[PDB]
């Protein structure tokens, strides 16, 4: 009708195209939130790839963006539901930790203030069908550790020998055991070390499944 | 006439209706509902319209021809139901393959279903599946270069192969081969899963039911489609060219003609409300 | 140590006394006599469409037409409510905003969330254009909601259990207000902005005042987190809303609460709350998708706004008292009368 | 020493907050219902509007 009004339709056209624009990139990209109790490794899975830490990287042709919120130091739950939607959780747990008490002592292990935060996160409502993997860090001194000490530290009910093999393998079924969605999501499980070069292969190959995973269901397939 | 003709118009009446109320129930849940909106349900929406389409067109000149066994509305309007019936059953079968495409390289390609995958793929194969379409329904109209009772299409043996093979037969063998591909495929995902033993026992019987599961869906997607549409295709291949050797009864080519058409009232209940997303839809709006 | 705790039980007893003697009569008993506001319908006026994430947080402007929303697409979007036109749509450098405000200038506008930063944007420019003007970086956990005082002062709260006034020109703390033992999630300054309340996680509402500093009152009758929290127009009240299913109301003067908020079959959170022109209504956004409004002196459920697929996140009403708008985790706003 | 410094702090803080002037509920309840009344005319969502008086139709 007037000038200034056509004016005014014309920019709203041109931001509704850039924003549309905008979308059909960012859904181009497939999304991964990292978390873990303490400093298990993610830096060095980062590294191997304010208040949040946005890692952006492409792989295959296909791009990921990984957000992590370790320094935000908060209660989780008014913020966690802000990662609804998101295609996978990338949790890093530092198998080291089995005889390390904590930061401040509390007579709590730090391998169990892991398994209470992948159980929380894993059970979450936020998350009932969201894919999860785990990376279990620096078993290298893991071995070492297991070799001088025992794991029945952390694991009272303990009956295998004292060996890396079966004693991550133990560690590994407790992780896995929190899972209480055996039927709607999977967990993917990674023994990871500093020298690895293959985690960024075993994250697009858990990711490309959870895609082939979601088209199947969708599909009635699955 | 009087205890015949009364009930075969009720039951092809029942019919069309529940076909047009079906077809046009999917399309507006499509078009109302946000969360139904992608390429997938933009294919199966395309496949709904063209399944009402056949049911607001075709059908009822067809109820009107089984209820009178009689064609009364002259040449050019046979001539014009026999191009709809050809271009709308053409299109139906080709929806069905496009989905099964679409469902392949989803299921196949990863990378290409996040990074290529667009409504315009979608634009693209139905466009390709009305141009099918129309040039299996051509033909006919062009010459391919009588009865005034009856409206039958042309037993040229060179059309009764064309039409017969690029409108079923092609299209079968595609679906076959595509949804083979797509059950090693999920069968393949499915057993890369496969106190310890009772964890390993859970997973092994959820592993069970999801193979149970797909073969169940394989199987109706592929059983609806061929007992409907086989028996039509094998006599409009075999019968042209055995004129006399072979005679085809009245009441099985009605019932086989019928079974055809009831493709499209059944393509809605196997895609569009099998579906657990236009079912919570359906809720919704209800 | 030990004596000090007993000291501080015997004054948390004289308080609770002495807000004990001044409850003569019952807001409920001094408004039964008082006609009901009736049945509350309201109708989507305007439906504003274009962010493609969860919406978060909603401001309106001071001339009650333009508004902006903040999503999770790291989309702030500038509207114009009457025609549904869009002004401007800004970038955003972190896209897990929380929280977005409106300067009464219309000059500036602030988001800010996850990232711990408080973003202020200019919109009066030479080229037209929306450049960044500040970020404001002290805090040490994410902002939860931020309002002007003018075009150099901004009060933030955030996730650290800290209020901060922000100079913006200098981009420094000039006040920093400490109390809450909880995350503090909602932020409501005084028409005359002397003071502002704060709800917290701690189930806890604080009332500080902006020139010295100090928390003057503190308000404890929610059993859960405090989600959001407005002021009555008088000034003297303010309403919360927590995620007990409960609305309150609180008065300064008498320093205690007056009237509870809730029914039998809400049992769902409050996100965001608003009162009307004239304070009569309390407009309640809830997670079951609906909005709740109810008589603010008779404690009735006067009306539903029922059009979100999706958790009403936030509400604001025009400072006209004209209209009222609703943002959705469904990405879509609603404008009702 | 922070143990101390803290209760010592919420003490102080405690003192402050009792150390006010408080008025009647019946008088606050009535302030409100005051202020209800006397802007109840202009409250265009309590009291609908006509149309030609309404910029969202
Ligand atoms: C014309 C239409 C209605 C025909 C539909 C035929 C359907 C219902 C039939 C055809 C083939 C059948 C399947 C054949 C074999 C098996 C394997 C068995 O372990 C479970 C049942 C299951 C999975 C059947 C389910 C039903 C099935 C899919
Ligand atoms: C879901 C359902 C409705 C789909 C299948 C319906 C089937 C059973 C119906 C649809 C149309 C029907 C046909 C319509 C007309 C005639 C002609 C009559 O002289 C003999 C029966 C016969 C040949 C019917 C047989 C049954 C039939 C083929
Ligand atoms: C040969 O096919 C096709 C060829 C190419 C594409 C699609 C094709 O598929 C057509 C499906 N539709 C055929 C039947 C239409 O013709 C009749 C319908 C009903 C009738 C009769 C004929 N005759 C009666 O006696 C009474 O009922």
């Amino acid at each position: 009708l007037s000038a200034e009004d056509k004016a005014a339709v014309e920019r709203s056209k041109m931001i509704d195209r850039n924003l549309r624009e905008d979308g059909e990139k960012a859904a181009r990209e497939v999304k991964l939130l990292l978390l873990g109790a303490g400093e298990s490794g993610k830096n060095t899975i980062v590294k191997q790839m304010t208040g949040i830490v946005e890692t952006h990287f492409t792989f295959k042709d296909l791009h990921f963006k990984m957000f992590d919120v370790g320094a935000q130091r908060s209660e989780r739950k008014k913020w966690i539901h802000c990662f609804e939607g998101v295609t996978a959780i990338i949790f890093c747990v530092a198998l080291s930790d089995y005889d390390l008490v904590l930061a401040e002592d509390e007579e709590m292990n730090r391998m169990h203030a892991s398994m209470k935060l992948f159980d929380s996160i894993c059970n979450n409502k936020w998350f009932t069908d969201t894919s999860i993997i785990l990376f279990l860090n620096k078993k290298d001194l893991f071995e070492e550790k297991i070799k001088k000490s025992p794991l029945t530290i952390c694991y009272p009910e303990y009956a295998g020998s004292n060996t890396y093999e079966e004693a991550a393998a133990y560690i590994q079924c407790q992780f896995e055991d929190l899972n209480k969605r055996k039927d709607t999501k999977e967990i993917y499980t990674h023994f990871t070390c500093s020298t690895d070069t293959k985690n960024v292969q075993f994250v697009f190959d858990a990711v490309t499944d959870v895609i082939i995973k979601n088209n199947l269901k969708d599909c009635g397939l699955f | 006439t009087v205890s015949y003709q009364v009930i075969t118009s009720l039951l092809l009446g029942t019919l069309i209706f529940c076909a047009v109320l079906g077809n046009a129930c999917v399309v507006a849940a499509i078009a109302l509902e946000r969360s139904l909106q992608n390429v997938a349900n933009y294919l199966i929406g395309s496949l709904a319209v063209t399944d009402l389409m056949v049911s607001v067109l075709v059908l009822p000149m067809a109820a009107l021809y089984q209820v009178l066994n009689k064609w009364t509305l002259g040449q050019v309007t046979c001539d014009l139901f026999i191009a709809l019936d050809v271009l709308c059953c053409t299109s139906s079968i080709w929806h069905l393959c496009a989905i099964a495409l679409d469902r392949y390289w989803a299921i196949t390609d990863p990378i290409d279903y996040v990074n290529k995958r667009t409504p315009r793929r979608a634009a693209a194969l139905i466009s390709l599946t009305w141009l099918i379409g129309f040039l299996i329904s051509i033909p006919p109209m062009l010459g391919w270069r009588s009865d005034p009772d009856a409206c039958t299409i042309s037993k040229d043996h060179g059309y009764t192969i064309y039409s017969t093979f690029g409108a079923f037969y092609i299209p079968l063998l595609l679906m076959l081969v595509l949804y083979g591909r797509i059950f090693r495929a999920a069968r393949f995902r499915i057993r890369k899963t496969v106190k310890n033993e009772r964890n390993a026992e859970a997973k092994r019987k959820m592993a069970l039911a999801r193979e149970r599961k797909t073969v169940k869906t394989l199987g109706i997607i592929m059983g609806t489609f061929i007992l409907c549409w086989l028996p039509f295709f094998i006599v409009a291949l075999v019968l042209p060219f055995c004129e006399s050797s072979c005679h085809m009864p009245t009441l099985l080519g009605a019932i086989i003609n019928w079974l055809g058409y009831s493709n499209s009232l059944l393509n809605p209940v196997i895609y569009a409300y099998f579906n657990k997303d236009f079912q919570n839809a359906f809720k919704k709006i209800i | 140590l030990d004596q000090l705790r007993q000291e501080a039980e015997q004054l948390k007893n004289q308080i609770r006394d002495a807000r004990k003697a001044c409850a003569d009569a019952t807001l409920s008993q001094i408004t039964n006599n008082i006609d009901p506001v009736g049945r509350i319908q309201m109708r989507t006026r305007r439906t504003l469409r274009g962010h493609l994430a969860k919406i978060y947080a909603m401001h309106w402007g001071t001339d009650s037409r333009l508004l902006v929303s903040a999503s999770q697409d790291g989309k702030l979007i500038i509207w114009d409510s009457y025609t549904t036109n869009k002004v401007h749509a800004i970038p955003l450098r972190s896209s897990w905003v929380m929280t977005c405000a409106y300067a009464p200038s219309g000059n500036y506008v602030a988001c800010g969330g996850l990232d711990n930063i408080c973003s202020i944007y200019n919109l009066k420019t030479r080229e037209g254009n929306v450049r960044v003007s500040r970020e404001l970086a002290g805090h040490t956990g994410y902002l939860s909601c931020c309002r002007f005082l003018d075009d150099n002062q901004i009060v933030t709260s955030s996730g650290d259990t800290t209020c901060a006034l922000w100079d913006i020109e200098t981009g420094q703390q000039t006040t920093t207000f400490t109390g809450h033992t909880g995350d503090v999630m909602s932020l409501s300054l005084a028409p005359d902005t002397r003071l502002f309340v704060s709800g917290a996680c701690d189930a806890s509402a604080k009332l500080w005042d902006v020139r010295e500093g100090m928390c003057r009152q503190t308000f404890t009758g929610h059993e859960s987190d405090i989600n959001a929290i407005c002021f009555f127009p008088n000034g003297n009240a303010f309403a919360t809303g927590s995620d007990d299913a409960t609305c309150r109301l609180f008065d300064l003067r008498a320093d205690q609460e007056l009237m509870t908020y809730s029914h039998d079959n809400i049992i769902c959170g409050i996100t965001s709350v608003s009162f009307s022109k004239s304070g009569r209504l309390l407009l309640a956004g809830y997670d079951d998708f609906n909005c709740n409004v109810w008589d603010a002196l008779k404690a009735d459920r006067a009306g539903v706004l029922a059009g979100h697929d999706n958790r009403v996140s936030c509400l604001g009403v025009t400072d006209d008292g004209m209209a009222v708008a609703t943002g959705s985790w469904d990405s879509f706003l609603k404008i009702w009368n | 020493t922070a143990s101390i410094a803290q209760a010592r702090k919420l003490v102080e803080q405690l003192k402050m907050e009792a150390n006010i002037d408080r008025i009647k509920v019946s008088k606050a309840a009535a302030d409100l219902m005051a202020y209800c009344e006397a802007h109840a005319k202009e409250d265009p969502l309590l009291t609908p509007v006509p149309a030609s008086e309404n910029p969202f139709r």
